[PDB]
C-alpha cells in the first residue's frame, strides 16, 4: 500500500537491533542483554518472530539523493520482506525521481516519541500526496498504470456484444441488468470489455445532468436504480472511485486522471484519496498486462 | 464518513484527528507528550503511582505507546492548552 | 510429504449474503493455483434455475413498449432477468404472472406450479395504469453457469416467445487476491482472500462447499489414475 | 575466419572488408 | 548541420549520419550534467535568501493586495478563461469583495477561492479581483497565514509554523535540470539566474519614461529614438540603440507617432529591473519579475504557483537606500 | 571481464599530468571534432563526470612514431578502388577527400554512380562526382571502438543508449557456464584471442595430456611444451579467472588457435552473458520502470551465477609491548568458535566461514591494566584468569560468507621480504558462488539496464503454446522513448537463429534474400549467426527470416510472421488476448550486486577529531544526512527529528550512550544536548582570540 | 577515516550497568556476613579492595575465618542457580 | 562565505546573534523556530480530560 | 443440464511424455484446470536428486581433481543433470570409482539398493592415464528446489561439497482447449494437457500425485 514499504530482513535486524534485543529479553529467550546481542548477531531462529513485533507501526524515513525537493524524504511503515533490495511502492517514484536502473535509497530511523509522531503524522506518504509547488498530485498513476486505465476505459466501435436497437426479427441484445451479469457475460466470450452497452446501475452516482433529470434534487444512490449507455470498462473503473463521486464516463487520458484526483483531493479527506489512488494503481497494472502493448 | 477501514500506521485517520486540534504541529506535540506520559506510566508503575496516568483506552496485546496516544486523541479522551 | 503447515478456512460475514473467506497459510505459490480454480467453480459449477424466455400478450413486433403499462419492454425483461427462482423439475416448466387493474406488480404476483419457488416475492417488477391487464408467461428451467440469450432454434413455433439471457449461478460476484504472510520464520508462504457475493438462494458457505465438492471430483479422478501416489498430504491437526 | 579453430559463425556482411583487424 | 539525416532508426542509419548524431547526443549529456550542477547553486541561494519567511500570525489584517488578470475580455465579448489561472489565481484569499453592475456580493472577504468560486465568478461576469499576497503582508517578521493562502500540499489553509520560505525556494529551484536552452536574449536557466541575481540583462533593452508619441529616426547604421513628453518637458533621448536589434511588436510593429506608455518597452527583448523600479515603483517590478520568471517556466511547461516566486521577490524588495542622512545615524 | 581488460588498455585519457583537470576542462575538448572519425570512437566514454575526457581508440587506428593517430584508408585512383591500404594522419585527412566503404564498387575497383558521398576538410559532407575521390574507407565500423563493435544492430540504437551499452559491456561478471552469444558481430573472436585471457597454441602440434591444469602439446619437430592454467585465480575485482581446456587428447592444433577458454569465453568467442528467452509485455507491475522479472529457472539451473573470490589479510606486526603471535589460543574465544582454526591460527581449506568467524587467530600483548572490581569478582567466581595478551584476530567482514579457497602464509622465518615490522602476513581467499537475486543489475547489449524486481516461480510465468516458459519479461514502455529498438531486432533475429530458418527458394530465392550470402538459405536450430555493425541485417531480411522459421518438434510455428506469439498466462490460465513479442536476447549480469551494496549501522566505529560516525561500507559508517536533507526536513517543519539526527545520532558524545541505555532499559529517549561541532568551534574561536560567549540574558 | 579504538561501545556500557545490577541482586542472596565479605574482598562498595586482615579486623575475627567464609561463599556462587545468570557478562 | 571577513567585522562590532533563524539553530543543535519548535507548539500541555480521568 | 460428468483419458505419445484429455468440462473451465494440473505437476511432484557429493581428493568445490579434465565445479554441473529415482525416504549414498583412461559415464555409478540411475550415459567427466575419481553422492527425497544445505548448519566434515537439489520429475507441461461452444448452447470444453517427465517417473504417476495434492487442498474447503 502507499504507506507501507519493503525492508530486507538482513537490514531491519541491524537497524532495530536494540529494540529486538530488549524485546527478546522480555520474552525470556535470553538470560540477559549480552546473550540477546550474540543471539541477534547470529540470527537465531526466533529473532525474526520478535522482529515482526518490534517493527509493526514504527516509521522508517526513506530518503533518496539528491533530495531535490521536500518529498525526497518520506516516512513509511516498514514491512519485512525477503531478498536484499528495499521494495519501494511504485507511486512514489515520481516524487523521488527514482527509476529502477539501480538507484539506492537510505533508510533512517526516528527514535524519540516526537520523531515517530512526526513521521506518522507529517511525513507519511499517504498524507503527502499533493505536490508543494502547484498542488497537482504526485501519487497520480503514471506510466504503465495510465496505459492500463486507458485501455480499460477506451471505447471500440464495432466490438463484440454492442448495444444495437435493431428490432423486427430480434430484440436489442445490449441491455444488462447488473454489472455482475455484465462481468459474467465478459468471462464468457460474449461481451468485450470495451463495447457500448446499457447497464442498470444501483451503486454508482450518475452525472449531474442525469441526476437532475431522474431525481431532480436528492437522488441518494445506495438504493436508487438508473440506466446508462456506457462501456463495461468505465463501470469497472468508476467502482474504484468512492460512492459520493459522480459517474465519469470518459476516456482516461492522463490529464483526465490528474483532474479527477485533484478534485477528489480538494473535496474529500486524505485517507479516501490514498485508498482510491491505491485502487487505481491495482486496476491499472491488472489491465495494463492485458492491453497487449508490445513493440515489434 | 465512508471509507475503507484503515490498516496499520494509518489508524486512526489523520483527517478525523485534525478536527480536534488547530494545526498538525499541535497534533504532533500533543501525541508525543501523551506518549511520553504513557511510557513513563509503564516504567514508573514499578514504583508508586506518580502523575503519569496511562492508557485511558484499553491497549492491544503489544502496542506502541504512541499508537495508544493517537488513538485516544481520536476518541476525545484528552485535552490540551497551547502556548 | 507433510504440508508442514495446515491451511485453515475462516470467513468474515459482511452482509446476510456476502462473505470474505481467508485460507492461510497456503504453501508457495498454491494461492493462485487454487484461487482461480475456485473462482471458476463458484461461477460455473453450482446448479440453479433461471428464466430462459418469456412471452407476452399485446406485443407482437412493437418490442419497444407494452400497451396498458408504464414501463417499456426491455425494462420488464431486465427486471425479470434478476429473479431468483429454485426448481427441481429438469424439463422447462412454465409459470404465469397475470393481473388486471392499475397498481404495482411484484414478484409475489406470479403463481408457481409444483416444485418451483421464488425467494424474493417482495420485489418490484412493473407498474400498470388505467385498468390495464398484464399477462406474461415465463419459461423456467435449471442450468449451470451463465448462458447467453440463446438464439431461438425454432423460427416461429412460439411467435410470442422472445429469449433472454439466463444467469443461473446463485453466486453473483467472486473476486480474490493473495498476500505474503510470515516471510521470515516460514519462508514467504501465501494467504488467499476471497470475496463472494451471492443472491438470497443459498449462503456463501454452502456455495463454497459445493464448489469444493465439484472440484474434489475431477482431481479425485486424477488420483484414481494411480491411487498409490505420493503428494503433499496435509497432516490432520 | 582466418583463425584455425574458429566457431563457424555465418556472417550477414554484404560488403567484404579487405584489411584484417590489427 | 545542413545535410541532414534522412533515415529512421528502424531503417538503420549510415555511418556519417550516426557520427553527427553522436555530436549532438554527447554534447547533450555533458550539458545535462552541468545543468544539474547549476540547479544546485540556484537552490542553495534561494534557500539562503528565504530562510526567514515563516508563517507567524493567523492574520495580518491588512487591506492592500495585488490584482489578478482572471479571464481577460474577448473582443467580440465573452469571458474567455485566462490559460494561466491555476498558477496565478487559485489558492488565494480575497481582501475585497466581488460586486458587479451594482449587484450583490458574490465572494466575500477572505475566502479560499477554489475552483467552484472561480466558476461562480466567471459565470457572474467579472474579470479582476483584488486578492491578498505575501508581497503586501504587513506582519513584521515573515508573512501571516491568510496572505499565503491555501497550502498547496494540504489543500487546507497554511498552518502557523510552516517554513514557507524553504518550500518556495525548493519548489522554484527544483525543476531546473530539465530546463533546456533555445536556438541576444538568454532564454533558459541562466535567464532565471540573472533575474534573481538582479543583473543588468545581457540583452539590455530601452524602456519608456513618460507617455506621448515617439520621435523615431534611423541614424547612421543604427537608430535614434526619443520620447515626446505631454508635460515631461525635457525629451529623453535614446541614441546608441544598435541596428542588430528589433522594434517592439504588440497587438502591430512600433510605428512612428505611436503613443507609448510610461514604462513601455522600446525594443523587443528584456529590461533591467533596477530601471523599471526607479520608473514605475515596487508594484511594477514585482509584477515584472513574477511574469518574467513564469514566462520561462511556462515555456518549459512546468507548473509553479506564483506565491513561491512572490515569497522570494518579497525577500528581494526589503531594504531601502539612504540618499539623505537626515541627522540620525544613517550613512 | 576480458573485454574490460582489453578496453582499459587502448584507452585515451586527456585528464593526466601535463594535460587538463576535470575543472580546467574546456567544454570544447569533450565534443567529437569531425577529425575523430577513424581515430577515436565517438560512442564509448564513461557516462559519469568524465564524458569526452576519456575515450578509446578505434578498431583500425595505429599510432604514428611521432605519436599522431594514423588511420588506414583505401587509395582510389582513376576511379579504381585498389587494395593498397595507405595510412593517413588527420592533416592529410583534411587535405584529401574521403569516400565511404558502403559504396557500389563494381567488382573492378570502379564506382557505379557518379554522385558519391564524401567528406571534405571542415567536416562537410558533399556529393562529389566520382573522379575527384582519392581515398576510400577501409571498411564500415571503422569509426568505432573495440567494445562498441560487439553490439549487434548498433546502427539502429541511439547514441545515448549505445554509449550506455558499451559502458556496461565492460561490467559483466564471469559466469560459471559462459554461453556464447547467439547473435553477435565479428568482434567476439578477435576480442578474445587478443585480450590475452585465452591460451593460444604457439606453434602447431598434437595434444597428448589434456587435464584441468596442464595441456601438453607435442610441437611437431621433437619439442614438447606444457601450457599451465590458472584455475580459480582471483582477479583484481574479486571475480574468478578459470581457464579450462577445449581440446581432446588426439586433436591436432595449428599455430594461433584457441586452445583453452578463459573466464568469459566459449570456443574462443567473447561471451559475457547468457541467451535468455525474453518477452516484452508489462506483467503485473513487477517490470515497472526498467525493472526486470526472471524465471526461477535462471537461479535453479545456475544459468546466471558469478563466483566472487575475496581476499582478507592480517599482519603479525611487531609492537613495543611485545610480539603479536598468530596462535590458536585466544583470550575469551571458546573451543566452539575455535573449531575451524587448525593449529597455526589459519582456517582449514574448506571451512564454511560466516560473518564473525575467526579466519586467522592473532593475539596481541596488552600488559597489565586495571580490572574493574566487578570484572575481577566475575573472573574469580567463574575461574577465568586474565591472560593480559589481548585478542585482535581477523574476522570475516559482515556479509562475506563462503568457502576458503586457499590460504597463503608469508613469514620472516621463511625469508619472505615482508615490510619492516611484519613478522608474518597471512592472506585468506574466501569465495562464494553468488546467484541472481532481487536487486542485481541485468542489462542487454543495448543500454537497457534494469534491476531484478522479482524472481517468479516457473509456473506463474507466461509460457508459450508448447509449454516452454519465458525466462525474463522486460517492459514495453522503456523501448519507444529510449530509441534503442536494436534490442527488438536482436530479439527477432535471436528467435530466427534459435529455431533455424529455411529460405523458401523452391521457386527461386525470394528478393528478400536476393542479396543474402549463400549458406544462409537454410540454418539449423541453435545455429550461431553474426551481423557486423554497420553492414548488418537489413530490416527486410529480418522480416523474411522471421516468417521462414521451421517448426520445433510437432507441426507448430510458434512465432508468426509478425514476430509475436500467443502466450498463456501461467498464473490465471486464460490466454492473453493479444499476441506478444518473444525471442532470445543475450543479456549479461552486471557487477552491481546487492550483497556489495546493502548496508546497516546501529552503533559502530567513530571518527577521530570530530566525533561523527565513520564512513563507507568497509567500516560501518552511516549515510550522510547532508545539507539538502536538512532543508527537506526544515520544509516539513520536523524540528524534533532534525534535532535528533544532528545531536544524539552523530555527535552528542555523552548523549549517545544515554540514548542506548534508555532504549535498552525501555525509557523515553533522552532530551538531546549540544553537539560536538558547536564546542570545537567555541574552543577554536577562543583560540583565534575571539571571545565567543553565550548569555541567555 | 581513523576509527578511535577507545570509544564507548554503547552496548558495553549498558552491559556493565546490567552486570552491576545482576551481581548486586545475587550477592544480596548471600547472608549478611557473606555479602559483606564478598563486597569488601572485591571492593564493590568503595573501589578499594580490602584484604583478609582488614576484613577480619572490621568484623573482629581471625583471617582464617574470613578465608573460610570466602571459600564457602565462592563455592555457593559457583552453583548454577546464581552462576548461569552472570556467565554471559564474561 | 568569506568567513574571515565576516568574523573579523562581527568581532570589531561586538555583534550579537539571537539564534532565531532556521540556519543558525541547525548549527548549535537546539530546536529550530519553525514547525514543531516554536513556543506555540513546543510548550503545549497534554492532560487527561477530567471526565475520562474520573472514569479511569 | 450436463448429464455427463467430466472424464479423463490417457493418450501416450512416447514413454517419457504423454497427453491426457479431460472432457467434457464446463464452459470456460478448461484453461483453469489445465493450469491447475500444470502448476501442480511442475511444482510439487515428489522426486529424488543428489544432495551432496564427497569427491575423495578435493576438499572444497572450487578446485580441480588430478587427472580429470573437468574442474570440480563442472563435475557438479554435470551431476546436477542426473536423474535418479529413490524408493527409501532417508539419505542413501551411491558410489562411483572410475580409474585410469576413459570417460566417467554416470552408468559407472554403483547404486545402493532402492535407487536407480535412469540416464546411464551422462558424461560426468573424462579421465586420462593419471585419472582417478572416487565420488560418493548422497540421494534424498523431496519436492521443489532446496538451496544447498550449509555445511555448518548440517553436520558435515570439510570433505562434504553441498550441491543444490531439484526434486521434480516433470520437465515440460502444456495445456490447450478445443471448446466447440456452438450457438445451440450445447457448449463444452475438451482439455488436452501434455505432460513430459524426465524419465524419473511416468507422466501418469505425476498426474496422479497432482490429483492427490489438489484433492486434499480442495477438501480443506
Ligand atoms: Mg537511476
Ligand atoms: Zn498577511
Amino acid at each position: 500500500k502507499l504507506h507501507q514499504c519493503g525492508l530486507p530482513k538482513l537490514m531491519a535486524l541491524e537497524l532495530f537491533k536494540p529494540f529486538v534485543m530488549k524485546r527478546l529479553v522480555d520474552l525470556n529467550h535470553a538470560q540477559n542483554i549480552k546473550s540477546a546481542k550474540r543471539m541477534v548477531e547470529r540470527q537465531r531462529p526466533q529473532v525474526w518472530d520478535v522482529l515482526e513485533e518490534v517493527i509493526a507501526e514504527h516509521p522508517v524515513l526513506l530518503n533518496r539523493a539528491p533530495t531535490l525537493h521536500r518529498l525526497g524524504i518520506q516516512a513509511f511503515e516498514p514491512m519485512l520482506v525477503e531478498g536484499k533490495a528495499i521494495q519501494l511502492h511504485p507511486l512514489v517514484c515520481e516524487a523521488f525521481n527514482a527509476d529502477f536502473d539501480g538507484d539506492q535509497m537510505a533508510v533512517h530511523l526516528p527514535l524519540s516519541a516526537e520523531a515517530q509522531a512526526e513521521a506518522r503524522i507529517l511525513m507519511l506518504s499517504s498524507n503527502n500526496i499533493l505536490s508543494p509547488a502547484s498542488g497537482r498530485p504526485l501519487a497520480m498513476p503514471r506510466l504503465d498504470m495510465v496505459t492500463g486505465l486507458y485501455y480499460l476505459t477506451t471505447e471500440v466501435p464495432g466490438d463484440t456484444g454492442e448495444y444495437q436497437p435493431a428490432s423486427g426479427d430480434h430484440p436489442e441484445t445490449g441491455v444488462y441488468s447488473s454489472p455482475a451479469e455484465a462481468i459474467m457475460a465478459a468471462d464468457r466470450g460474449v461481451l468485450s470489455v470495451r463495447a457500448k452497452i446499457k447497464v442498470r446501475l444501483t451503486q454508482l452516482r450518475p452525472p449531474v445532468e442525469i441526476e437532475a433529470e431522474l431525481f431532480g434534487h436528492s437522488g441518494w444512490q445506495p438504493g436508487d436504480a438508473w440506466m446508462a449507455e456506457t462501456t463495461l470498462g468505465r463501470v469497472m473503473f468508476n467502482e474504484l472511485l468512492p460512492l459520493g463521486y459522480p459517474f465519469v464516463n470518459k476516456q482516461m487520458h492522463k490529464k483526465v486522471q490528474a483532474a479527477i484526483i485533484n478534485d477528489l483531493a480538494e473535496r474529500y479527506p486524505m485517507i479516501v484519496v490514498a485508498q482510491t489512488v491505491d485502487k487505481l494503481k491495482d486496476a491499472g497494472f491488472y489491465w495494463a498486462t492485458r492491453s497487449g502493448v508490445t513493440v515489434s | 464518513g465512508g471509507y475503507d477501514t484503515p490498516l496499520g500506521i494509518t489508524n486512526p485517520p489523520i483527517d478525523e484527528l485534525l478536527d480536534r486540534v488547530s494545526s498538525k504541529y499541535a497534533l504532533v506535540i500533543y501525541a508525543a507528550k501523551r506518549a511520553r506520559q504513557i511510557n513513563d506510566y509503564y516504567n514508573q508503575l514499578g514504583e508508586g503511582i506518580l502523575e503519569y496516568v496511562g492508557p485511558l483506552v484499553e491497549p492491544g496485546l503489544q502496542e506502541k505507546p504512541l499508537s495508544i496516544a493517537l488513538r485516544e486523541i481520536h476518541a476525545d479522551l484528552l485535552e490540551h492548552t497551547e502556548g | 510429504m507433510l504440508i508442514s503447515q495446515r491451511p485453515t478456512l475462516s470467513e468474515d460475514v459482511l452482509t446476510d449474503n456476502r462473505s470474505q473467506f481467508v485460507i492461510e497459510p497456503l504453501e508457495p505459490g498454491f494461492g493462485y493455483t487454487l484461487g482461480n480454480s475456485l473462482r471458476r467453480t463458484l461461477l460455473s459449477s453450482i446448479p440453479g434455475a433461471a428464466v430462459t424466455s418469456i412471452r407476452i400478450d399485446g406485443v407482437l413486433h412493437e418490442f419497444t413498449t407494452v400497451p396498458g403499462v408504464k414501463e417499456d419492454v426491455t425494462e420488464i425483461i431486465l427486471n425479470l432477468k434478476s429473479l431468483v427462482v429454485s426448481s427441481e423439475e429438469d424439463e422447462p416448466v412454465t409459470m404465469y404472472l397475470r393481473k388486471q387493474g392499475p397498481g404495482e406488480v411484484t414478484a409475489g404476483d406470479i403463481v408457481p406450479p409444483a416444485g418451483v419457488t421464488v425467494h424474493n416475492p417482495g420485489m418490484h417488477i412493473a407498474t400498470l395504469n388505467d385498468k390495464g391487464k398484464l399477462e406474461v408467461e415465463l419459461v423456467v428451467e435449471r442450468g449451470r453457469g451463465y448462458v447467453p440469450a440463446v438464439q431461438n432454434r425454432a423460427s416461429g413455433a412460439e411467435i410470442g416467445r422472445i429469449p433472454v439471457d439466463s444467469i443461473y449461478s446463485p453466486v453473483l460476484k467472486v473476486t480474490y487476491k493473495v498476500d505474503a504472510t510470515r516471510v521470515e520464520q516460514r519462508t514467504d508462504f501465501d494467504k488467499l482472500i476471497l470475496d463472494v457475493e451471492t443472491k438470497n438462494s443459498i449462503s456463501p458457505r454452502d456455495a463454497l462447499a459445493s464448489a469444493g465438492k465439484t472440484l474434489v471430483e475431477l482431481f479425485g479422478l486424477a488420483r484414481e489414475l494411480n491411487v498409490e501416489a505420493e503428494g503433499i498430504e496435509i497432516g490432520p491437526s | 575466419n582466418s583463425v584455425p579453430g574458429a566457431p563457424n559463425r555465418v556472417s550477414f556482411a554484404k560488403l567484404r572488408e579487405p584489411l584484417e583487424v590489427p | 548541420i545542413p545535410r541532414p539525416v534522412k533515415s529512421s532508426f528502424r531503417e538503420g542509419l549510415t555511418v556519417l549520419e550516426y557520427f553527427i548524431n553522436t555530436h549532438g547526443a554527447r554534447k547533450g549529456l555533458a550539458d545535462t550534467a552541468l545543468r544539474t550542477a547549476d540547479s544546485g547553486y540556484l537552490t542553495r541561494r534561494l534557500v539562503d535568501v528565504s530562510q526567514d519567511v515563516i508563517v507567524r500570525e493567523h492574520d495580518c489584517q491588512t487591506e492592500r493586495g495585488i490584482v489578478v488578470e482572471l479571464a481577460e475580455r474577448a473582443p467580440d465579448g465573452t469571458l474567455i478563461r485566462d490559460p494561466y489561472i491555476e498558477t496565478s489565481a487559485y489558492a488565494r484569499t480575497l481582501g475585497t469583495d466581488a460586486v458587479d453592475e451594482a449587484g450583490n456580493v458574490i465572494v466575500e472577504r477572505g475566502q479560499d477561492l477554489g475552483d467552484p468560486e472561480i466558476d461562480a465568478l466567471l459565470a457572474a461576469g467579472i474579470t479582476q479581483v483584488k486578492v491578498r499576497s505575501v508581497l503586501t503582508c504587513a506582519t513584521s517578521t515573515g508573512v501571516c497565514a491568510t496572505c499565503y493562502g491555501r497550502s498547496m500540499a494540504t489543500g487546507k489553509l497554511v498552518d502557523i509554523g510552516e517554513a514557507v520560505g524553504i518550500v518556495a525556494a525548493q519548489s522554484i529551484g527544483e525543476p531546473g535540470t530539465q530546463l533546456t536552452m533555445r536556438t541576444d536574449i538568454t532564454g533558459g536557466l541562466p535567464r532565471v539566474q540573472e533575474l534573481f541575481e538582479a543583473r543588468v540583462p545581457r540583452g539590455k533593452a530601452p524602456i519608456a519614461d513618460v507617455t506621448g508619441r515617439v520621435r523615431l529616426e534611423d541614424g547612421e547604421r543604427f537608430y535614434k529614438i526619443t520620447i515626446v513628453p505631454d508635460d515631461g518637458g525635457e525629451e529623453v533621448v535614446y541614441d546608441k540603440i544598435s541596428k542588430r536589434q528589433r522594434l517592439r511588436v504588440f497587438k502591430r510593429v512600433l510605428s512612428d507617432g505611436d503613443h507609448v506608455e510610461v514604462g513601455q518597452q522600446l525594443m523587443e527583448g528584456s529590461a533591467d529591473p533596477h530601471e523599471v523600479l526607479r520608473v514605475q515603483g515596487p508594484r511594477e517590478v514585482q509584477i515584472h519579475l513574477v511574469r518574467e520568471v513564469q514566462e520561462v517556466y511556462r515555456a518549459q511547461g512546468v507548473s509553479i504557483h506564483d506565491k513561491h516566486i512572490e515569497v522570494i521577490v518579497r525577500q528581494m524588495l526589503r531594504r531601502v537606500t539612504i540618499i539623505d542622512s537626515g541627522s540620525t545615524e544613517f550613512l | 571481464n576480458p573485454l574490460s581488460g582489453l578496453t582499459h588498455k587502448r584507452r585515451l585519457s586527456a585528464l593526466g599530468p601535463g594535460g587538463l583537470s576535470r575543472e580546467r576542462a574546456g567544454l570544447e575538448v569533450r565534443d567529437v571534432h569531425p577529425s575523430h572519425y577513424g581515430r577515436m570512437c565517438p560512442i564509448e566514454t564513461p557516462e559519469g563526470p568524465n564524458i569526452g575526457l576519456i575515450g578509446s581508440l578505434s578498431v583500425y587506428a595505429r599510432v604514428n612514431p611521432f605519436g599522431f593517430i594514423e588511420t588506414p584508408y583505401r587509395k582510389v585512383v582513376d576511379g579504381v578502388v585498389s587494395d593498397e591500404i595507405v595510412y593517413l594522419t588527420a592533416d592529410e585527412e583534411d587535405r584529401h577527400v574521403v569516400a565511404q566503404a558502403n559504396s557500389p564498387i563494381d567488382a573492378d575497383g570502379r564506382f557505379v554512380e557518379p554522385r558519391v558521398l564524401v567528406r571534405r576538410k571542415a567536416g562537410e559532407v558533399e556529393y562529389v562526382p566520382s573522379s575527384e575521390v582519392d581515398y576510400m574507407d577501409v571498411s564500415p565500423r571503422q569509426m568505432v571502438s573495440v567494445a562498441t563493435a560487439m553490439i549487434p544492430f548498433l546502427e539502429h540504437d541511439d547514441a545515448n543508449r549505445a554509449l550506455m551499452g558499451a559502458n556496461m559491456q565492460r561490467q559483466a561478471v564471469p559466469l560459471v557456464r559462459s554461453e556464447a552469444p547467439l547473435v553477435g558481430t565479428g568482434m567476439e573472436l578477435r576480442a578474445a584471442i587478443d585480450a590475452g585471457d585465452v591460451v593460444v597454441a604457439e606453434e602447431s602440434g598434437v595434444i597428448e595430456e589434456v587435464s584441468a591444469d596442464y595441456i601438453t602439446v607435442m610441437h611437431d619437430n621433437g619439442t614438447r611444451r606444457t601450457y599451465r592454467m590458472r584455475k580459480f585465480a582471483r582477479s583484481n575485482h574479486g571475480t574468478c579467472a578459470n581457464q579450462c581446456p577445449i581440446v581432446d587428447a588426439g586433436d591436432r592444433v595449428e599455430a594461433g588457435q584457441v586452445i583453452a577458454d578463459g573466464p568469459c569465453t566459449d570456443d574462443g568467442e567473447m561471451a559475457l552473458g547468457k541467451n535468455l528467452l525474453v518477452a516484452i509485455m508489462p506483467w503485473e507491475g513487477h517490470n515497472y520502470e526498467d525493472a526486470i522479472i526472471l524465471s526461477n529457472r535462471l537461479v535453479e539451473e545456475d544459468v546466471l551465477t558469478s563466483i566472487h573470490i575475496e581476499e582478507h589479510e592480517i599482519d603479525a606486526r611487531d609492537t613495543k609491548l611485545g610480539a603479536e603471535e598468530i596462535t590458536r589460543d585466544i583470550p575469551n574465544i571458546s573451543d566452539e568458535v575455535l573449531a575451524d582454526l587448525d593449529e597455526r591460527g589459519i582456517v582449514r581449506i574448506g571451512a564454511e566461514v560466516r560473518d564473525g568467524d575467526i579466519l586467522v587467530g592473532k593475539v596481541t600483548p596488552k600488559g597489565e591494566t586495571e580490572l574493574t572490581p566487578e570484572e575481577r569478582l566475575l573472573r574469580a567466581i567463574f575461574g577465568e584468569k586474565a591472560r593480559e595478551v589481548r585478542d585482535t584476530s581477523l574476522k570475516v567482514p559482515h556479509g562475506e560468507s563462503g568457502k576458503v579457497i586457499g590460504i597463503r602464509v608469508f613469514s620472516r622465518e621463511d625469508e619472505d621480504e615482508l615490510p619492516a615490522g611484519v613478522n608474518e602476513l597471512v592472506r585468506v581467499y574466501v569465495a562464494q558462488k553468488r546467484k541472481i537475486s532481487d536487486g542485481d543489475k541485468l542489462a542487454g547489449r543495448h543500454g537497457n539496464k534494469g534491476v531484478i524486481g522479482k524472481i517468479l516461480p516457473v509456473e506463474d510465468m507466461p509460457f508459450l503454446a508448447d509449454g516452454t516458459p519465458v525466462d525474463i519479461i522486460l517492459n514495453t514502455h522503456g523501448v519507444p522513448r529510449r530509441m534503442n529498438i536494436g534490442q527488438i531486432l536482436e530479439t527477432h533475429l535471436g528467435w530466427c537463429a534459435h529455431s533455424g530458418w529455411k529460405v523458401d527458394a523452391a521457386k527461386g530465392v525470394p528478393d528478400w534474400a536476393a542479396r543474402l550470402p549463400d549458406e544462409l538459405l537454410e540454418a539449423q536450430p541453435n545455429a550461431i549467426v553474426s551481423t557486423p555493425v554497420f553492414d548488418g541485417a537489413q530490416e527486410a531480411e529480418l522480416q523474411g527470416l522471421l516468417s521462414c522459421t521451421l517448426p520445433n518438434r510437432d507441426g507448430d510455428v510458434l512465432v508468426d510472421a509478425d514476430g509475436k506469439a500467443m502466450l498463456f498466462d501461467g498464473r490465471s490460465g486464460e490466454p492473453f488476448p493479444y499476441p506478444v513479442t518473444v525471442g532470445y536476447m543475450y543479456i549479461m549480469k552486471l557487477h552491481h550486486l546487492v550483497d556489495d551494496k546493502i548496508h546497516a549501522r546501529s552503533t559502530g566505529p567513530y571518527s577521530m577529531i570530530t566525533q561523527q560516525p565513520l564512513g563507507g561500507k568497509a567500516q560501518f559508517g552511516g549515510q550522510r544526512f547532508g545539507e539538502m536533507e536538512c532543508w527537506a526536513m526544515q520544509a516539513y517543519g520536523a524540528a524534533y527529528t532534525l534535532q535528533e539526527l544532528l545531536t544524539i545520532k552523530s555527535d552528542d558524545t555523552v548523549g549517545r550512550v544515554k540514548v542506548y541505555e534508555a532504549i535498552v532499559k525501555g525509557e523515553n529517549i533522552p532530551e538531546p544536548g549540544i553537539p560536538e561541532s558547536f564546542k570545537v568551534l567555541l574552543k577554536e574561536l577562543q583560540s583565534l582570540c575571539l571571545n565567543v560567549e553565550v548569555l541567555s540574558s | 577515516f581513523i576509527e578511535d579504538s577507545e570509544a564507548v561501545v554503547a552496548v558495553d556500557a549498558v552491559s556493565f550497568t546490567l552486570l552491576q545490577d545482576q551481581l548486586q541482586s545475587v550477592l544480596d542472596t548471600l547472608s549478611e556476613r557473606e555479602a559483606g565479605v564478598v563486597r569488601l574482598r572485591f571492593g564493590l562498595t568503595d573501589g578499594q579492595p580490602r584484604t583478609l586482615d582488614e576484613i577480619g579486623q572490621v568484623y573482629g575475627v581471625t583471617r582464617e575465618r574470613i578465608r573460610q567464609i570466602e571459600s564457602k561463599t565462592m563455592s555457593k556462587l559457583r552453583h548454577p542457580s546464581r552462576s548461569q545468570v552472570l556467565r554471559d557478562y564474561l | 562565505q568569506e568567513t574571515t571577513r565576516v568574523l573579523t567585522d562581527a568581532a570589531i562590532n561586538c555583534r550579537s546573534d539571537k539564534l532565531n533563524g532556521l540556519k543558525e539553530n541547525v548549527i548549535i543543535g537546539k530546536l529550530i523556530p519553525a514547525g514543531t519548535g516554536i513556543n506555540r507548539y513546543r510548550n503545549i500541555a497534554v492532560q487527561p480530560t477530567e471526565e475520562a480521568r474520573a472514569a479511569a
